[PDB]
């Protein structure tokens, strides 16, 4: 009938609890299609998922795919404007990204609901005629060049490359997916390569509609989204390219039975252990590296982990299957290691064997398939509504794997019990198959080997046959069990009536001395599940930075001690997070409710009644003293905003301090810092989800009789409830802060323009300034300037008050940085002047949508009460009242906001900056005055005011 | 052309 | 605060490139207001329109509002001297007008600008205390009735007021708004209408400051503009009018689907296809009748026209959205047609369906919109700054239909794709809502109606139900596309920097035989574009009427067959005009430098590889054959004129020598003249704008190489390089030339007064003279003595010679406008003789200003220059030079040059007139000689010297 459409899938199986529509079909060209309808979305969105990737670059331009993944965005024949796109999705209420893997290159975008068939027009000529501009080329080599090198000094990014460069070398697995100006335009120059061609030639051949998927998701009909769908996506051209298959596997023989030596940037120390294996993913209906993955990397009691950690070896351990491309996967169990761990990797490895072992003993349990497929099943039904960008992304991904009526269920559903399979998989994990990676900086000087993409230094020797012998020999080690029945599966779903006299808002049903309960039975999801946030106030937390030291050492050896015991709710769909803050401490127990006041409860027994394992004391100081040392090898521009906090902030202790103060920690000491934290304490809980006030109620006075039966907790004085303050700054300052980053070659700045107090009027001024200049400042600081690949803009909050920040990370020099943000300020300027006021109310409106957009599930909902809470501003009607205030600005309540608050001569502007320098370290810029350089934090902050608190509403 |  | 001020304006949004200063104000009264302050201006300018007009007439007096129009300057209570305020305005370089629409009714005069308040004071008064003096109610009445008649046997306003006749006769759509003697003055007498009331009534009634608008542009500051405006303004009184309004449509269903045959005065083949639309006005914002337009009438290919003009039935197409009035609209489809067309009417109308289903079909094109979006933003962002008289009328009339700030932008920008908009405008557009004018002498004595105001002879008939029927089934016909993508568009707006050898004048940079070159960098403007002219002078452009025929018949061919590249190039900025001429051709590129040198080149191109369509050829051919015809219902003045130029120029080819000789023009001896044509020329250029001595050298060896390929073209000699000679007249001859005009029962009259050639002196003492008698001659010959409604003097410039002219159109003979002129000069000599030396500095002064008035854009100054280049006088400097001059000329030397050259009895007095008799055909005035008459102009000619041509300077 509809010569456009090839075939309509039948029906898409979906979560009962899921009111969204979808349909399937398949275009006539070959693209494979999702429609989601959703009447009540705020926002709409559309991916598309190309089968191609970086496994297809040409061996002689690495990065192209990657490339061309970025010139995408900057033109096309019908929408020349470089930056019609992301300006058209800016103004309403939009935003986009895009990533290229080996096998896969996915492009997205969210809009307001209005206005989808406009962004999805823009976003369709990028498959159908994009420019590859040459003058917009030759500049956005250098955003992928600055991509590239904020990974250079990255050990993550250096051990995957590392891997590659350390497998068959002919195998496409070896390339270098980023690319970078070196591989994009210099050699390629060199070579006299026209990259604008290759570019062309590259999407001519690839970007064929037999290997897309798209995904679009819109209040609008199935009907409707059909009949769009069709209309922008059938002129795809079909070429009939064969879907690329890499059936060898890049380890072969001589690639086995290897052992890499590395060196870190941080002082880190990891043991990364790899077999390869055949492509599981078409056994997706059982998952048999799944099965043995949740055993292997299983955390429970009888577990490797377990025997690993009282040995006093390891702390952490990531076990099971690891994608590769089609036709070939990984097998991995990585592991940390201590100090003494670090001396018995041998042995470490025997351990794996021996867990190996017993597994092959035992032979595959249906039972333990059965328990995955039951949680599998429950996470399906109950799963929260997605945002729709992130849904679209995905959906397109998994669109080319399984069959139209399966993609929403087919990695969530298991159907098989596959014991043949779990077998063969376990037959591969075996000692005369495996790779090994030390990662060490007790390897420094000790290595001749040099990876090219990243400098990484290492060596490789062959692992001797005896040592592959006696793994071989692996025998039944009695430590190791597999894992019993976890008794954390929930079973009650009920979802209890909503109460007579529920509220919209959270409402503070208790308001005592020791504690203040902020409840809200759940209106909207009605899913059986229900997040418990506790804030524990306590002045010993953050009093000297020994205190906080031993605050953060406290709650990690208490969350080591109960892991074991909390894997199984962890598993079971019952989270935690326990830590330390500058205020007390932080508790939210998230997840199914039924079984969550019992794991409530034991963790705040275990707190009140903690006994300290020497062992694992000395252990977590020793790691805790690595991760303070670390943060030396973070990146510029975190550097940057580190520094902006330490300054700008009352009280905050620095990483220096923090390490001064570790040596003094001792365990008597430890032992003795809890019960005084515990003596007096100040509760503050949002309790929201599927529970009634009554268990609301039970849980917060439960949580309170606990701690008073066993650490003897009284209340707080109202007084000692401080919060701390932002340093006031002068009008028309300028101080600058400077350091250097020694470990990354580039520079970091962050610039922060102070206006005042946080207020509906002053909010609503900044977030529209914010708003408007949003995509100008990216577009002309990254995409004209190329000043360097992270580029941000936005409202800064903190401590009640506010500004506009820019961050930017670059191989200039911050003075330099300095002069094009200030150039950029008198650009917007003028911007706004000569806007039209439609296109002033088109951002009025794009931020109001942004800032109405209503939470898809329940933790969102519960994240923005819960910043009013922990702000103690406690306006839950914000959105509303802020948007209806929003919506009375003109163009001249703009304009003045800028020139009293921000232009460089403005009677208001205050102004500081933190100037990062790099570790070997267009529009007319404005003149500026000298600024004031901060020499010594502690004095700068001294000789200043301090602004008041915000009120409460 | 367009009047106009 | 100020009372008389309700409110000021926020920020007036204006084009970046704009250096003028703006402020909107509401005042107390309810006027609107813009202020304009451009301290550079020469002249200052004010305009105010009120928001009533010609659909608010008594339905009992045809043309009150235009009648009351005429009378507001014609006295005020505080000026009462009937032409104070023009007298004024023409001593101080000013000028003013007005004119009367359906809605409106809009009053402009600009001036010298050291005199604006003096001129808005006398201005404001027309709004204040009009007299309505009785005796000059008598008087200018009859120029309304002479306006009318100048109309009558016009073909456009014939058509105007035949649509109002043919919709709902109670609808006031369908008054006459003009008006004439009957309608303002017989038939009032006769039903005891006094009209002298009703004006004062009418402008009592309607003439409310709630509904006006003024806008005042001067020197002045924004606050002293401010106070002005108040000061002069704020009296106005309000009456809180209500602003007519017309929601039902003048079409209703009896006068849908209806034919109308009409006979017009020319031989002219036109058909009018018209539908009733919704008013549009609030729609603004996305305008979705202007996307309308852009798409039915394109002239690109795959275009409606593109298919009607190969089909051979018409030439040329307008398609779009029609002003009707608050309330009421119209979209129109109109075409010529040739011969064949006639034949085929009903078919043109089908493809017009068919294209309008094409657009149904594939749905609304937002790249189309978006393209249309940013063409607008680029044309307002580099708009020329406009003249203030023109700018000052156009913004009173928009003032009223959106808000202060937005009255700059709001007739350029688009803002919003409304996609429903569209449709359903488009859902207008059908078979059963059309109206249907045929225009042909082929109906002459075939119809049985007149309408009653013009005499029109028409026929109306149902369209048959079979051919409506027919139209709705439209399908798709193939040879229907939307347009595709504007590839003209400018990118490239980069300003050159001013070069270090660059000239204010511009400079001969090239001068060879092929070619003289004339350059001038822009220094004033700095707007990205550029104006390219050129002169391509032939012998054989006009060796014979037959070589002059061939001449126009090529360009046109030319033309016809570029158009639809060009189109494209058009709506881009782009623009070229080509014309052959008296001695050769003459080619102009202009709009955005950016991509010139590709039109220029693809026209040169296409001139010197040209091969004529032998069907365009034909059909061109005929159209031409008519356009000679049609000369003959031109009005009396315009035949006087072409009948001077003829006998005063040494060679001239009359209209009838043209059609004689155009019989012979055959297809082989068009092809045998082309080259001929560009054998042997010889280019002059002038290339000014924003471009380099190296750029403009490069365009002008395009020209030449692309011809030298092409054509062969060699360079003329200088001997061939003739201009025409003007006729010498006579000491004290008088000789007269009389002619009928066949169509209008009106007479024309043109006087020449020759003086001598052009020089310093003898242009100042002309231009001296006719700035004195210039408002002068008006007052008396038209205000005072009714001879017509057109009434000019002036200096007469051509070929190197001058003299003074007076053209009047009227019921008169032309030897009693004769006698009248006369009688006039005589009362100039003697007011010049009484005239205080004050009076006689103040004209001087005017003068000066008038020439002094510097270019605002830069086609101005290129117009400047390109006069002194095709005179050959290259006098670049020339304004400073006669104003210096000027300005040393006293009384005595100006009553000596009138009574040397042009009194009666003046020694020197060189006098011709023509005389053109109807159709049908107080201060003394002087005793004249009796003349020759001219009964052949040929021997008058041959019997007479010829002037030298004038040396360059
Ligand atoms: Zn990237
Ligand atoms: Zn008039």
């Amino acid at each position: 009938n509809n010569p456009a459409i090839k075939r309509i899938g039948n029906h898409i199986t979906k979560s009962p609890e899921d009111k969204r529509e979808y349909r399937g079909l398949e275009l006539a060209n070959g693209i494979k299609v999702l429609l989601i309808s959703d009447p009540t979305t705020d926002k709409s969105s559309a991916a598309l998922d190309v089968h191609i990737g970086s496994l297809s670059d040409p061996p002689n331009i690495a990065g192209l795919s990657h490339f061309l993944q970025h010139m995408l965005f900057l033109g096309t024949k019908k929408y020349p404007k470089e930056n019609e796109y992301s300006q058209f999705l800016s103004e309403h209420a939009g935003s986009s990204n895009a990533f290229t893997s080996g096998e896969h290159t996915n492009y997205y975008f969210d809009v307001s609901h209005e206005h989808l068939e406009g962004a999805l027009d823009r976003f369709a000529q990028f498959f159908l005629s994009p420019l590859f501009d040459e003058s917009a080329k030759d500049r956005e080599v250098n955003a992928v060049d600055s991509e590239h090198e904020k990974n250079v000094m990255n050990d993550a990014w250096r051990l995957f490359q590392l891997e590659k460069a350390t497998g068959n070398p002919k195998h496409p697995f070896s390339k270098f997916g980023t690319g970078n100006k070196y591989t994009l335009e210099t050699r390629p120059n060199q070579e006299g390569i026209d990259v604008r061609q290759e570019l062309l030639k590259f999407h001519s051949a690839y970007y064929s509609s037999n290997l897309m998927a798209v995904v679009v998701l819109g209040r609008e009909s199935l009907d409707d989204l059909t009949n769009l769908v069709v209309k922008l996506f059938s002129e795809v051209e079909n070429k009939n390219v064969p879907l690329p298959e890499f059936p060898e596997h890049p380890f072969q023989e001589e690639h086995l039975k290897q052992l890499y030596k590395i060196v870190p940037i941080k002082d880190i120390r990891n043991l990364y252990v790899t077999f390869p294996i055949p492509d599981l993913q078409k056994y997706y209906k059982s998952n048999p590296g799944h099965y043995l993955g949740h055993l292997i990397g299983h955390e429970g009691p009888g577990s490797l982990l377990s025997e690993l950690k009282s040995k006093g070896w390891v702390n952490t351990l990531v076990g099971g299957q690891k994608a590769g491309a089609r036709g070939f996967m990984f097998f991995i169990i990585n592991v940390d290691l201590t100090e003494e761990g670090l001396l018995h990797v041998e042995d470490i490895i025997l351990h794996m064997f021996q867990y190996i072992q017993k597994l092959r003993a035992e032979g595959p349990q249906e039972w333990v398939f059965q328990e995955l497929k039951d949680l599998n099943a429950v996470a399906f039904r109950f799963k929260d509504k997605e945002r729709p960008r992130g849904y679209t992304s995905k959906i397109a991904g998994i669109l080319h794997y399984y069959p139209l009526e399966e993609v929403l269920t087919a990695e969530y559903l298991l159907e098989e019990f596959r014991p043949d399979l779990i077998e063969m998989v376990l037959d591969k994990l075996r000692p005369e198959n495996v790779r090994v990676a030390i990662v060490s900086k007790s390897f420094e000087g000790k290595t001749d080997r040099t990876e090219e993409w990243y400098g990484t230094q290492y060596k490789q020797e062959a692992i001797p046959d005896a040592v592959i012998a006696k793994w071989q020999n692996a025998a039944l080690n009695g430590k190791f069990k597999l894992p019993t029945k976890n008794e954390f599966i929930p079973t009650n779903f009920e979802i209890l009536p909503l109460e007579a006299a529920a509220t919209p808002y959270p409402a503070l049903i208790k308001d005592t001395a020791m504690s203040k309960l902020w409840f809200k039975q759940d209106d909207k999801f009605f899913l059986p599940k229900a997040n418990l946030n506790f804030e524990f106030f306590s002045p010993f937390a953050y009093v000297d930075p020994l205190h906080s030291n031993m605050a953060y050492l406290y709650l990690e050896l208490l969350k080591d001690s109960l892991n074991e015991y909390a894997y199984a709710a962890e598993l079971a769909g019952l989270s935690y997070d326990l830590q330390n803050t500058i205020y007390g401490m932080y508790l939210s127990v998230k997840g199914y409710n039924d079984k969550q006041p019992i794991l409530l409860k034991k963790i705040i027994e275990k707190m009140a009644t903690f006994e300290i394992d020497e062992a694992r004391f000395e252990i977590i100081k020793e790691a805790y003293m690595r991760s303070l040392n670390n943060f030396r090898a973070e990146q510029p521009h975190q550097h940057a905003m580190y520094y902006l906090r330490l300054l700008m902030t009352e009280v905050a202790w620095t990483k220096d301090e923090l390490k001064e103060a570790l040596a003094d920690v001792t365990l008597p000491r430890l032992k003795a810092f809890i019960p005084q934290l515990l003596s007096r304490l100040h509760i503050e809980a949002l309790l929201h989800g599927n529970i009634t006030k009554q268990a609301a109620l039970g849980i917060m006075q439960m949580v309170e009789d606990t701690l008073i039966e066993h650490a003897h907790t009284k209340p707080l004085l109202p007084s000692q409830l401080a919060a701390y303050r932002e340093v006031q700054l002068p009008d028309r300052g300028w101080f600058v802060y400077q350091q250097r980053n020694e470990v990354h070659n580039n520079s970091g700045i962050e610039i922060y323009y102070q206006t005042d107090m946080q207020s509906t009027s002053e909010n609503m001024f900044l977030e529209l300034f914010a708003q408007i200049i949003s995509e100008p400042a990216f577009n002309t600081l990254r995409t004209k300037e190329q000043l360097g690949y992270i580029v941000f803009s936005g409202p800064r909050r903190a401590n009640g008050i506010q500004g506009l920040r820019f961050i930017i990370q670059s191989e200039k020099p911050p003075h330099y940085l300095e002069s094009r943000v200030e150039a950029f300020l008198i650009t917007m300027e003028k911007s706004i002047e000569d806007m039209t006021e439609e296109a002033f109310q088109k951002h009025i409106q794009a931020l109001a949508i942004r800032r109405l957009d209503k939470p898809k599930k329940l933790s969102a909902e519960s994240a923005k009460y819960w910043g009013e809470i922990i702000s103690q501003q406690y306006n839950f009607d914000r959105d509303n009242t802020e948007v209806a205030y929003l919506k009375t600005l003109t163009k001249a309540d703009i304009i003045k906001f800028y020139k009293e608050m921000l232009a460089v001569d403005a009677p208001r502007r205050h102004k500081v900056s933190v100037h990062v320098l790099a570790r070997e370290m267009l529009s007319q810029a404005p003149a500026l005055p000298q600024p004031e350089v901060i020499q010594n934090m502690t004095a700068f902050k001294r000789g200043l005011p301090l602004f008041p608190l915000v009120k409460p509403h | 052309a367009p009047p106009a």
